[PDB]
């Protein structure tokens, strides 16, 4: 019974997650 | 809801791969960095 | 030595240039934190404590004219206000913090330098003399330190006992 | 702290009882041994525990139990020399 | 057999070789040691072993099921 | 200044694609403004083409014998036509797009930025100001078509109502 | 591009799961298209891999003006298959 | 630089395709990359974890997320034995019609998946009742996981990066991750199953919104500190308890009653809040035994180095340990593995045995997952422990570091411990396959009268022991008049009894001459993969075919066909060969498992007691018998639900034995090929313009021997879990 608005949340901080783990990756360097 | 796995499941199947594919190949074989 | 606790040894890692510094830490972590990060986040910290008792103390007595900003408690009226307002205002600080960034984490600035100035203020900062910046610091770590603790207690007074008082 | 030949330095016994002479750690190991067996046979041995018979003295006197066994083995350390 | 085949196929020489050290200083602690030395399976042998066992184990599965399937009648 | 700051910071993060013209560049924002314009034209004749029922309307859904599997969402749900119909409208413009990145007119402007060249000076918070087809004028007005699309998101997501209605609300109420 | 463009339509159309819908040489068509776009993402791909250090084939700029010939006339044989199959 | 990876000069020169296969396998290998110190190693090991914590958080929220869009828990929880819980909704355009019809189950409206986690019974457990729920916690582990990436990413800054002492700061590291990540997290954990699992196991919703309002007990805290901690075990839930309702519902929340919950068959809430709160304190209590700038407190180097005996026994005894640990991260990887692959095996053991969760053990085909789930990993971590301490060995270890240490006195009588290894195998190996063809055979000739029929009588013993009243033995629990079940008569032995005397559980399922012969080629099994990884470990640094074996590293193809033939001789093979022996027997152990609950939840157990004592028997009566309801899952007639399992099944097949292509057939064959191919390929006009830019050539020796290693483990696991599920929910047994 999620709304659409509960999973726009969810997938707006997981789009903030993944552009973390993005600059993260990005320090560890290669 | 009910509308996104029919927006998603090809983006995460067909066009992330492809592109993630295509990055790749450019990267492995750049010859340079 | 240490001023703030007579019968412990000074902080090693500690010294005086810090403004504010007493030589207080008594469990030493002084010398496994970032002291220039700690002492930003420190001073983010007082300047918060220090909006949010002003607020509450102006807001227990007068409100804006609209009812649904009547909220007596800061509890009930973090409860009251619609969240719109509540998605503006963390809009505000959100753009505020996310220009703040990349200056926090510099390493040649000082915690000053660290968060976001006021121009007017930075500017009678600059024109201030050497002794005199270094004791507006000083007023400003205190009184901040001071409402850190005030804050604290006033919301924790809040919850449990229903008003602030 | 490693030690060769037949008894450890008095150094592994740690700053306080490293100090103790031998026959005060044999007393207190046998104190320290008859009160924790007597504890535990008190209560679960020679009365049954139950939800309301749990006494804070027994459990204490039971953990004294491994301290006896640390103490004995402190007081030959300090014997031996 | 066909299983026991894949011990063989799968693995190589000097693994068995050392082994077979291990084993061997046991039998010399005690004053056994044979005159001939214990040796691993060449790496060839090692090949013509599995092969055999796995050809066999094969067709004798195959054999057995065929004959009781068309015995059974 | 603090826009300059995180295109440097952009720059030394990702050189490559920053190079190439990916991410804050002043070509992708021109090419973002230029969708966006079209994307304002297009939301219009949608609601234009929802009032007088020109789309086949939500009464109707695909049948899937003949549109497949594809057309399924969830289960026994289908694709409303209307949905598939403006999907088509764009399905057109995205061949057009693809056409035209890969062979691209030869007085056409690149997608991504030459091998050789580099990208054009910034604009600027107020770009200059000059009428007529110039690309000035292009920008600003990409820029104001980008902003109107966030805003007006921003009013339905908010309000709950469809993004058409919000539209509709906007105007003189002309559309639907 | 336009001798692989119309020779690929056929084998989706006839052969793809819509094959015995009334909608068949579009699926067709429509696969035909994607599939190109994917070989001329290859094509681009290869060109910007390989010859990194107008003329012969084999150089970045030459590669580049046969790939996005390729691209037209690969979408322009895929048409023309469909303009005549659609009335056959 | 100047290619492909960066981390390997030499590999970056490396002209043919060579150079991606190995850039992918030497990447997380930090010890070799090329300009690597020892604090740039620790610090990058620092970030790859936080990653991969973020990873596992990611997971976390994904579950959570989709069981709270997609799933039915709503309907779960009003009636939990009777729906099938739903894993998430599959949007395939490739299915057909009929499969869209037969997928959708459960709430339905949409194909989806059954879930067989367990995470259901799990959540619902621990007091979670409405999807908002698991949304909230979905978020909160996406809002986590993205403070986890940012912490990785900070401590790689200049400013931030820990100094290389505090990595090695052993004793404050034992004392916050003892009293802090074990002991506080364990009473944080029992603080939320007092606050809000009892309750809402009562009926009670409590919740973010009114959990500070509505004490968990109705003294609340003054029997605590007043020491009347009787007060919080009185009045426990009686056994006409509905859970989820305050129908029969008590009071205490910290109680000792042992057995189980009579209407969930599974362990009372109130006994896993008391467990926890013992753990956190004992957890807590240990974590203040190692000194950290505060004076009070143990050094473990002292200790270390204290602990020789005066016998010589052991020679110099632990001496020299502390560095070798401290300095060494392979030696400590492998004991962290051993350890996690110990408490995994645990989990499988105790969980199917001991329910914890509420109305499993009714889900067989969850319950069936998780135990092969976690026997799988903990054969994986097991394996990894010793191929980390062959490492170790191979390129940590320092003989004049360890001089007449225990560790050198390891190597210095390996020739015994292998020996005997050996001897235990041959010995097991032989006389168990013996019986089994013994009783093969005899039952064969129609002569059952003749079979080898062992009793475990030390198994059935120790049962007895522990309350088993059903072999008759009259032993400590099982006699009355014993000082330990008198001792014990009054606090938990009543429902421990109750439950284990009781058939209608997995406590001490009762055992005979199959359980036997199983257990006793379980033996075989560990002791030849331990045999095989010791030998490993042991040889890494040399033997009499490569008395030099340490200057060649831990993975190298061999070294040549000279004096007999070396293949296979690194320790990296070893541990290759050792996969394979532990796939062999967690399969024996599984294949146990499942066997034994399939034959008791269909009722007659008297089945597998009959077949298990002839090889022919499990053969049949378990693989054949069992395997109908899973190629079943499609015919021409029609499909099921199934189908999806039996493809899986057959693709696990299929890669089982690709492996064997990898396995079997070795590089000159190949190479010779691929020369063919590119002559071919050169040789050829319209292709002749695209030409390779990676020379390529056929796998390297140890690549091919992973790979094929690889393809036989994803296809036995994929085959296995797919007969294990489809099995199970074909039969509901
Ligand atoms: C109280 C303080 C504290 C706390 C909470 C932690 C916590 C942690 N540290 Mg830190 N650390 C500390 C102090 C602390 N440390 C100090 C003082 C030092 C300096 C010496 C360090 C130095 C340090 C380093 C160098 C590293 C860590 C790492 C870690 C993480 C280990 C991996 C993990 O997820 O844990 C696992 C947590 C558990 C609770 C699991 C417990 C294990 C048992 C076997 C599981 C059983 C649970 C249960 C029965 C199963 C059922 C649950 C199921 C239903 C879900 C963890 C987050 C590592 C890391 O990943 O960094 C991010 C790392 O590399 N720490
Ligand atoms: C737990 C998983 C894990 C973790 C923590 C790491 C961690 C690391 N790896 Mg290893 N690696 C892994 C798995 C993992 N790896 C696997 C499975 C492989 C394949 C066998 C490798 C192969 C590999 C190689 C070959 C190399 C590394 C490297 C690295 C380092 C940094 C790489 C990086 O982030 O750069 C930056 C990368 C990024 C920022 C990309 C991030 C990916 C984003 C988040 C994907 C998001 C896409 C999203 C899903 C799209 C959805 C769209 C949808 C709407 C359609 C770091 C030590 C490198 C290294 O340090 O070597 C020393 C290196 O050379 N790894
Ligand atoms: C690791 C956790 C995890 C996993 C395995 C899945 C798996 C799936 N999701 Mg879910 N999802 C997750 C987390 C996860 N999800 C979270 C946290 C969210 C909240 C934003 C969502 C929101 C979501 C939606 C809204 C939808 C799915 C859908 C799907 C399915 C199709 C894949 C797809 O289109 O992705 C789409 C997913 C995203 C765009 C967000 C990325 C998902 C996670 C966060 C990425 C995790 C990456 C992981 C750490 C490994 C990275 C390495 C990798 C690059 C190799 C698939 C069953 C679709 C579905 O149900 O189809 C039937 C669908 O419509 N997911
Ligand atoms: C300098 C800060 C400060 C000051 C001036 C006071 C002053 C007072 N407090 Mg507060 N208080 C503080 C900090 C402070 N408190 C903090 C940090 C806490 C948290 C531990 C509390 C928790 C607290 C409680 C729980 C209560 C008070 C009460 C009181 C009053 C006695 C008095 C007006 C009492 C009160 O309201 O008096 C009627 C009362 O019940 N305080
Ligand atoms: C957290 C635990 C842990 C950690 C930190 C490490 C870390 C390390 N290990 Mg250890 N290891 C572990 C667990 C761990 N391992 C376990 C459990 C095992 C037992 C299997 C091993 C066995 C092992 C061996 C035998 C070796 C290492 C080596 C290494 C080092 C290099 C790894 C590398 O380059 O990856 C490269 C990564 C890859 C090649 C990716 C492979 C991923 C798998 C195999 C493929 C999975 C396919 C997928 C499931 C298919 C999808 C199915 C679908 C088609 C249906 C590195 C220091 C090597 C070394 O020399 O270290 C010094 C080495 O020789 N490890
Ligand atoms: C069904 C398959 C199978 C069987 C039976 C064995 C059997 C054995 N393996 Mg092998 N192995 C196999 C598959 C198999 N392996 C595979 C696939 C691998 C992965 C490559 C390995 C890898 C491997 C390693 C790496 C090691 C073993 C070891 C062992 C021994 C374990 C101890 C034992 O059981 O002793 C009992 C012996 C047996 C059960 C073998 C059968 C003996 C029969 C019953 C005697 C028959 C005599 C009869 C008269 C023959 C007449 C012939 C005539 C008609 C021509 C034993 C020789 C270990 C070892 O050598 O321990 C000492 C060891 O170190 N194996
Ligand atoms: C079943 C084990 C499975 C785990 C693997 C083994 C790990 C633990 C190894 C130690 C096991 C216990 C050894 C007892 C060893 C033991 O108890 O004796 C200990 C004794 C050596 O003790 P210390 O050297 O510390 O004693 C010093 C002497 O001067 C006495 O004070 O050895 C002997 O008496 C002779 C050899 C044993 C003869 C035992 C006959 C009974
Ligand atoms: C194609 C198509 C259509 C269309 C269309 C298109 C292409 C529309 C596109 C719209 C588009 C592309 C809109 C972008 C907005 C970006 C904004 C507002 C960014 C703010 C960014 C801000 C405020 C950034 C702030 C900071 O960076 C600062 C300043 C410094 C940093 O330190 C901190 C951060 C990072 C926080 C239709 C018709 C609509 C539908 C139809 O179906 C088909
Ligand atoms: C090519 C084309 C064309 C053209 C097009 C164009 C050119 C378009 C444009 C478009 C556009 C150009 C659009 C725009 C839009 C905009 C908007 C919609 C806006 C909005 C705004 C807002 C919303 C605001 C807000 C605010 C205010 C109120 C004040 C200030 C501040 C703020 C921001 C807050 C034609 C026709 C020929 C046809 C075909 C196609
Ligand atoms: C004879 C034969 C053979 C072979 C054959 C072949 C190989 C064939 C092929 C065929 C093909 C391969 C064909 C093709 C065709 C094509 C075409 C016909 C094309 C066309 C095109 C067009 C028409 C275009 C158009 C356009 C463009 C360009 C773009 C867009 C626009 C337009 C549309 C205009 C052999 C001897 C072996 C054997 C026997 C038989
Ligand atoms: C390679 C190597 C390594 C590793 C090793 C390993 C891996 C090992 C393992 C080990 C193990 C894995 C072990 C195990 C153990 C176990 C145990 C030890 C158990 C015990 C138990 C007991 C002792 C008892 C119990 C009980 C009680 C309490 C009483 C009654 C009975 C019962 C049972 C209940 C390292 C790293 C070190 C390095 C070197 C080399
Ligand atoms: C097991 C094994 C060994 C060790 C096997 C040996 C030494 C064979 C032992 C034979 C025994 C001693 C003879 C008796 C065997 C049976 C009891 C009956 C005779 C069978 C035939 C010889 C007639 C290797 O040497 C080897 C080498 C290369 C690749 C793989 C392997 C390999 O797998």
């Amino acid at each position: 019974m999620v709304t659409d608005t509960q999973v726009f949340i969810a997938l707006v901080l997981a789009l903030i997650s993944a552009l973390l783990a993005i600059r993260l990756g990005t320090k560890l360097y290669v | 809801a009910s509308y996104l796995p029919s927006i998603l499941v090809p983006l995460v199947g067909i066009v992330f791969p492809g592109v993630a594919m295509a990055l790749l190949f450019l990267y492995i074989e750049k010859d340079d960095i | 030595m240490s001023k703030s606790i007579p019968f412990i040894q000074r902080p090693p890692a500690l010294t005086g240039e810090m403004p504010g510094d007493v030589g207080f830490d008594p469990l030493g972590m002084s010398e496994n934190l970032n002291l220039g990060y700690m002492q930003a986040a420190e001073l983010k910290h007082c300047r918060v404590a220090m909006l949010a008792v002003v607020g509450v103390l102006v807001t227990q007595f007068i409100h804006l004219p609209a009812d649904q900003f009547s909220a007596t408690s800061p509890l009930d009226a973090i409860a009251k206000v619609p969240l719109a307002g509540h998605l503006q205002i963390f809009g505000l600080i959100a753009g505020l913090e996310m220009g703040s960034l990349n200056r926090t984490y510099d390493d040649s600035t000082d915690a000053w330098g660290k968060l976001i100035q006021d121009p007017s203020g930075a500017k009678q900062f600059a024109a201030k003399s050497a002794a005199d910046k270094a004791k507006s610091q000083l007023q400003e770590i205190k009184n901040g330190r001071l409402a850190m603790i005030a804050i604290m207690g006033m919301l924790i007074q809040t919850a449990l006992f229903g008003h602030p008082l | 702290t490693y030690w060769e030949g037949k008894a450890p330095p008095s150094k592994v016994l740690g700053p306080v009882v490293s100090q103790i002479p031998s026959p005060a750690l044999g007393v207190i190991s046998l104190i320290c041994l008859g009160v924790g067996t007597y504890s535990v046979h008190e209560s679960n041995i020679f009365h049954t525990l139950t939800a309301d018979t749990i006494n804070p003295g027994y459990i204490i006197g039971s953990l004294l139990t491994p301290v006896a066994w640390g103490t004995h083995v402190a007081s030959w350390i300090q014997k031996q020399n | 057999i066909w299983a026991f085949s894949l011990m063989f196929l799968f693995s190589g020489r000097g693994y068995w070789q050392e082994l077979i050290e291990s084993i061997v200083w046991a039998h010399n602690k005690i004053k056994v040691a044979p005159a001939i030395q214990p040796r691993a399976l060449s790496i060839t042998q090692g090949r013509a072993v599995g092969l055999a066992h796995y050809l066999l184990g094969g067709i004798g599965t195959t054999w057995a099921f065929f004959l009781a399937r068309i015995i059974s009648v | 200044s603090v826009f300059t700051d995180a295109t440097e910071a952009f720059s030394k993060d990702y050189p490559d694609f920053y190079k190439a013209g990916w991410g804050p560049t002043t070509k992708a924002e021109r090419w973002n403004g230029r969708h966006a314009m079209f994307g304002w034209v297009l939301i219009v004749a949608t609601g234009y083409a929802k009032a007088h029922g020109l789309i086949p309307d939500p009464e109707v859904a695909l049948n899937l014998k003949e549109w497949g599997t594809l057309s399924i969402l969830a289960g026994p749900q289908t694709i409303s036509n209307e949905r598939a119909v403006v999907l088509i409208a764009n399905v057109h413009a995205l061949f057009m797009s693809l056409c035209a990145a890969f062979a691209p007119l030869s007085f056409q402007d690149p997608l991504l930025i030459p091998k050789g060249q580099k990208d054009e000076p910034a604009a600027g918070l107020i770009p200059a100001i000059v009428p007529g087809l110039t690309k000035e004028a292009e920008l600003l007005n990409g820029r104001l078509a980008m902003l109107g699309l966030v805003l007006v998101m921003g009013h339905s997501l908010a309000t709950g109502t469809p993004f058409l209605n919000s539209v509709d609300l906007f105007l003189g109420n002309r559309l639907g | 591009g336009m001798a692989h463009g119309y020779l690929l339509v056929g084998p989706f159309d006839k052969l793809g799961p819509l094959r015995n819908s009334e909608i068949a040489l579009l699926s067709g068509f429509l696969s035909a298209v994607g599939l190109i776009t994917i070989l001329t993402l290859c094509l681009t791909i290869y060109g910007k891999v390989s010859f990194q250090e107008n003329k012969d084939l084999l150089t970045e700029d030459g590669w580049s003006q046969f790939t996005s010939g390729f691209l037209v006339g690969a979408f322009g044989g895929a048409g023309f298959a469909y303009l005549t199959l659609l009335n056959l | 630089a100047t290619k492909f990876p960066k981390f390997s000069q030499a590999l970056a020169q490396d002209p043919t395709t060579r150079r991606i296969w190995f850039g992918i396998a030497t990447a997380h290998d930090f010890e070799t990359h090329d300009g690597m110190t020892e604090e740039k190693l620790y610090q990058k090991i620092f970030a790859s974890h936080f990653g991969h914590l973020a990873i596992i958080f990611l997971w976390t929220s994904g579950n959570l997320f989709h069981v709270a869009w997609q799933g039915n828990f709503e309907q779960w929880v009003l009636n939990p034995l009777k729906v099938k819980p739903i894993a998430h909704t599959i949007w395939d355009p490739h299915f057909g019609e009929p499969a869209i019809k037969a997928f959708t189950k459960g709430g339905a409206f949409y194909p989806v998946n059954i879930a067989y986690s367990g995470v259901y019974h799990w959540w619902y457990t621990i007091g979670m009742r409405t999807n908002n729920d698991l949304y909230l916690g979905s978020i909160g582990l996406i809002i986590l996981s993205g403070l986890l990436l940012f912490a990785g990413w900070l401590h790689l800054q200049p400013k931030f990066s820990p100094s290389l002492s505090w990595f090695k700061n052993n004793e404050s590291r034992l004392n916050h991750h003892l009293s802090g990540l074990f002991g506080v997290s364990s009473l944080a954990w029992t603080g939320h199953l007092v606050h809000v699992a009892i309750p809402e196991s009562r009926g009670t919703h409590i919740g973010w919104d009114n959990f500070l309002t509505t004490p968990p007990h109705p003294d609340g805290l003054a029997p605590f500190f007043s020491g009347n901690w009787n007060v919080y075990a009185q009045n426990p839930d009686t056994a006409q308890h509905i859970f989820g309702t305050s129908q029969g519902s008590g009071s205490a929340i910290l109680t000792f009653l042992g057995g189980f919950h009579p209407q969930t068959q599974s362990l009372w809430l109130t006994d896993m809040a008391h467990h926890h709160l013992a753990i956190a304190v004992i957890f807590i209590i240990a974590g203040h035994m190692y000194r950290t700038n505060f004076g009070i407190g143990h050094n473990m180097k002292e200790i270390l180095d204290a602990h020789r005996p005066p016998g010589g026994r052991l020679g110099a005894g632990h001496r020299g340990l502390f560095d070798t640990i401290t300095n060494s991260l392979h030696m400590q990887l492998g004991l962290a593995l051993a350890s996690l692959g110990v408490i995994t095996s645990l989990t499988a053991q105790h969980m199917y045995a001991i329910s914890p969760y509420a109305f499993m053990a009714k889900d067989f085909t969850t319950q069936a997952a998780l135990y092969t789930h976690h026997q799988y990993i903990a054969g994986f971590l097991m394996v990894g422990a010793f191929a980390h301490g062959a490492i170790f060995f191979v390129r940590d270890y320092d003989p004049e570091a360890n001089k007449n240490n225990v560790l050198a006195r390891m190597l210095e009588h390996k020739e015994a411990i292998i020996s005997h290894l050996s001897w235990v195998s041959l010995f097991l190996g032989f006389h168990t396959l013996g019986l089994y063809i013994h009783n093969d055979t005899v039952v064969a000739f129609g002569q059952p009268e003749k079979q080898i029929l062992v009793e475990p009588v030390f198994a059935q013993f120790i049962q007895a022991a522990s309350g088993k009243a059903l072999y008759g033995f009259d032993t400590l629990l099982s006699s009355s008049e014993s000082p330990a079940t008198v001792a014990g008569s009054a606090i938990w032995l009543p429902g421990w009894l109750e439950a284990i005397n009781s058939e209608k559980n997995d406590l001490f399922l009762t055992i005979g001459p199959g359980d036997f012969l199983v257990h006793h080629a379980i033996a075989l099994g560990l002791h030849t993969t331990t045999l095989i990884l010791v030998k490993g470990a042991l040889d890494a640094r040399g033997s009499k075919l490569m008395p030099d074996k340490k200057d060649f590293g831990y993975s190298f193809p061999c070294d040549g066909p000279g004096r007999g033939g070396t293949c296979d001789i690194s320790a990296w093979d070893a541990f290759y060969l050792s996969m394979f022996w532990m796939l062999n027997t967690i399969g024996w152990v599984t294949f146990y498992w499942h066997w034994k609950h399939v034959t008791i939840w269909q009722g007659n157990p008297a089945q597998f007691n009959e077949s298990s004592n002839y090889l022919m028997g499990w053969l049949r009566d378990y693989l054949w018998l069992n395997s109908s309801p899973l190629i079943n899952g499609y015919n021409p007639y029609g499909m099921n639900s199934l189908s999806v399992w039996a493809w899986m099944f057959l693709f696990g097949h299929l890669v089982w034995a690709t492996g064997f292509m990898f396995l079997i057939s070795w590089r000159g064959y190949w190479q010779e090929l691929i020369e063919t191919l590119v002559w071919a390929h050169e040789r050829t006009p319209l292709a002749n313009l695209i030409s390779w830019k990676d020379k390529p050539v056929a796998l390297s020796i140890v690549q091919a021997r992973l790979v094929g290693l690889a393809h036989f483990t994803v296809g036995y696991i994929l085959t296995y879990a797919a007969f294990v599920i489809a099995s199970t929910a074909g039969k509901f047994g």
